[PDB]
């Protein structure tokens, strides 16, 4: 099946996965997100993610 | 043969600069260089280590002042140290021996420098109280292993494996070049002197030490009358009277006999 | 026939004498190694220790503890820590890095 | 079978290549 | 005669005595050897780290558990080689690995601070030391002693069981005494909370202490 993708994008999502809350979608490939400690981060968007938040 | 599990030797003389420099720079990842020789494909030995002063860039290739090192090597080779630099080291206080994004690039230059330069990581603040945390690394499947040597070692620790061989770099087993001359020289640091071994401590303090256990022995004697009274053969729980009686006995007897023996010997020697 | 059993006697006397001769050396060597190990375990609980709150006993040798740093940790119990002193209200001291209960 | 827990993700033809890995 | 037949009697005693004396020392050495092995592995296991504490909420995928940690928020976490993921019910509370997160084990029965409110030793208070309140004793039993003893009666009325009890009135009139006496006789698990123990300090100390 998608074992090639399992060998690529599962490695791209190197564990563990943190969980936060988005606030800005300024760039189509960079957003700006919040997290648990309340800090704010301008971060890149990887293309496999849903275009919705 | 393309290098394998291999081995690295460090002089004791090199080691103490590794720790003294690290404990000097407790706020910073202080760094320096090693002199040694790639003696063969099976191992590399390092002899002598010189730290170098701070650079505002921290650990990096530009942390190396070419003027300072060149004259430092120049001074060292003049005074009998013609060895080249076989590797570089830097401190990681608060986290174990592993390579960060700057470190891998820093080392990647060193392999690009000659053939197989090796990095060394020291964590001087958790390297304490007899515990030492040092390891050596090199970048690129490691070539064909021919001995169980690396199989003997603990596999890459999780705090290093999280940044481990996925970054295509691997550990090299540390080893020490200490010799009988250095061994007894370092042992002579703590070797007892004659008057030190003949010190009679303090008789009043000895009574204080004696009471400090005899009072406890009164309680464990009562507590011994509890372990023997629960002889119903119940579940295991050594604790309370059983063990703690024996260690306290050991220290108490050896305290009294040695103090009396040394005093008795003192009674014989000095008249 | 009777020669073989006397020869076996001769073999076994010296064999068991050898056995005891190095068993006493092993006793002394293991005493030394034990003392080295226990001085290490005592070195563990030396001085630069964090403070936390004992939460619960996971097993006979490990427990959940609550550090004053805010986080709570799954932490090894030091064996010498004698159990009846422990209660969920017992303030405790932890090794700084391993966070082990000491 | 196992149930998805609202994890998203697009089909393969819509992502990756070397671009995402190099960017990250 | 008395060389082959004499040595295997006069000296066989000695070799057997020596074998037994060796056996006792062998047991004594084995004790110390197992003990030193124990202490060595003790030191070595005193070298990893606590890996903190987290709680599972969903097994979104095998090898990819959603967990919620104590101080911080939520993460995706894998499990050790035992990997018995389907054994993991949500809110079980679990022990992770230190870095790359990952999960170590499942931990025993969950609650730790929350355990403190459960009443270990029930008080000596007994209904025989309350006077007059017998009617109130029955009105508390109908919500306490009756439902835990007779859900069949509630079914035989088809009604839903009452949810709770509010003891109100003047201060110093026995509601505390009735609570203590109830702790002595319900014989179900009794837990008590001071009203001011809640909300307290830092966010979630209200959330956690109720949830
Ligand atoms: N019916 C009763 N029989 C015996 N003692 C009683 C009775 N009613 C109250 N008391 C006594 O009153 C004392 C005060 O506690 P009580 O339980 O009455 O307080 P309370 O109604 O809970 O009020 P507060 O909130 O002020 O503590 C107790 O020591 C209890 O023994
Ligand atoms: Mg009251
Ligand atoms: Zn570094």
């Amino acid at each position: 099946k998608q074992e090639e993708e399992r060998s690529k994008v599962d490695d791209l999502r190197g564990t563990p996965m943190s969980v936060g809350t988005l606030e800005e979608i300024i760039d189509d490939n960079h957003a700006i997100v919040s997290t648990s400690v309340g800090s704010e981060h301008y971060v890149s968007i990887l293309s496999f993610v849903d275009k919705d938040l | 043969a393309v290098d394998t599990a291999e081995q690295v030797y460090i002089s004791s003389l090199a080691l103490l600069k590794m720790l003294k420099h690290g404990r000097a720079g407790v706020p910073m990842e202080v760094m320096g260089l090693m002199l040694g020789e790639f003696v063969d494909d099976y191992t590399v030995r390092v002899i002598d280590v010189f730290a170098m002063p701070q650079s505002g860039t921290g650990v990096s290739v530009e942390a190396v002042d070419p003027v300072f090192q060149a004259k430092m090597l120049d001074m060292l080779k003049q005074t009998g140290r013609p060895e080249m630099v076989v590797g570089w080291y830097h401190s990681h206080p608060g986290f174990g021996c592993w390579l960060s994004g700057v470190d891998i690039n820093t080392q990647q230059s060193f392999e690009a420098l000659s053939e197989r330069a090796v990095a060394v990581v020291v964590d001087p603040i958790q390297s304490v109280k007899g515990k030492v945390v040092i390891d050596a690394f090199r970048l690129i499947h490691e070539p064909r292993q021919t001995t169980s040597n690396l199989g003997h070692l603990n596999k890459p620790s999780i705090q290093a494996l999280i940044h481990g061989l996925n970054r295509h770099y691997y550990s090299i087993t540390i080893n020490y070049r200490k010799n009988e001359l250095e061994q007894k020289m370092l042992l002579n640091l703590h070797k007892k002197s004659w008057m030190e071994g003949l010190t009679l401590q303090d008789y009043s303090e000895h009574c204080k030490h004696n009471e400090s256990v005899v009072k406890e022995m009164l309680e464990l004697a009562k507590n011994y009358n509890k372990a023997v009274e629960e002889e119903d053969k119940m579940t295991p729980e050594k604790q309370d009277p059983k063990r703690h009686l024996e260690e306290h006995v050991d220290v108490l007897m050896t305290s009294n006999i040695v103090q009396c023996l040394a005093a008795m010997l003192d009674t014989v020697v000095f008249k | 026939d009777l020669y073989s059993r006397y020869k076996k006697l001769q073999q076994e006397l010296e064999f068991l004498e050898v056995q005891e001769e190095y068993i006493k050396d092993e006793q002394k060597n293991l005493k030394k190694e034990f003392l080295h190990a226990q001085e290490e375990v005592k070195r563990i609980q030396s001085i630069p220790l964090v403070i936390g709150q004992f939460l619960e006993a996971v097993d006979q040798n490990t427990a959940i503890v609550g550090s004053t740093t805010g986080s709570n940790y799954y932490v090894r119990i030091l064996s010498t820590i004698d159990r009846e002193l422990l209660k969920p209200n017992a303030s405790v001291a932890l090794h700084k890095h391993s966070n082990a209960l000491v | 079978g196992i149930k998805e827990s609202d994890t998203g993700l697009a089909p393969p033809a819509l992502w990756d290549l070397a671009a995402d890995k190099q960017t990250l | 005669r008395q060389y082959y037949l004499s040595k295997i009697e006069e000296l066989q005693l000695i070799v057997n005595d020596k074998s037994q004396n060796l056996r006792r020392l062998q047991a004594q050495r084995n004790e110390l050897n197992a003990k030193v092995r124990l202490l060595r592995e003790e030191l070595q296991l005193l070298q990893e780290q606590g890996s903190y504490v987290g709680e599972v909420v969903r097994a979104m995928d095998k090898k990819k558990v959603l967990v919620k940690v104590h101080p911080e928020g939520k993460f995706v976490v894998d499990v050790d080689k035992n990997i018995d993921i389907n054994d993991v019910t949500p809110n079980c509370r679990v022990a992770l690995r230190n870095d790359s997160y990952t999960l170590h084990k499942i931990l025993p029965n969950k609650v730790p601070l929350v355990s403190l409110m459960m009443v270990e030793k029930v008080p000596d208070s007994t209904y025989e030391m309350i006077g007059g309140l017998d009617k109130q004793i029955k009105e508390i039993k109908e919500v306490i002693e009756l439902p835990v003893k007779h859900p069949e009666l509630f079914e035989a009325l088809g009604i839903a069981q009452p949810k709770g009890v509010l003891l109100y009135g003047p201060p110093g009139t026995g509601k505390t005494l009735l609570a203590r006496a109830v702790a002595h006789h319900t014989d179900c698990t009794f837990i008590r909370v001071s009203g001011s123990e809640l909300v307290q300090k830092f966010i979630g100390e209200g959330a956690r202490m109720v949830r």
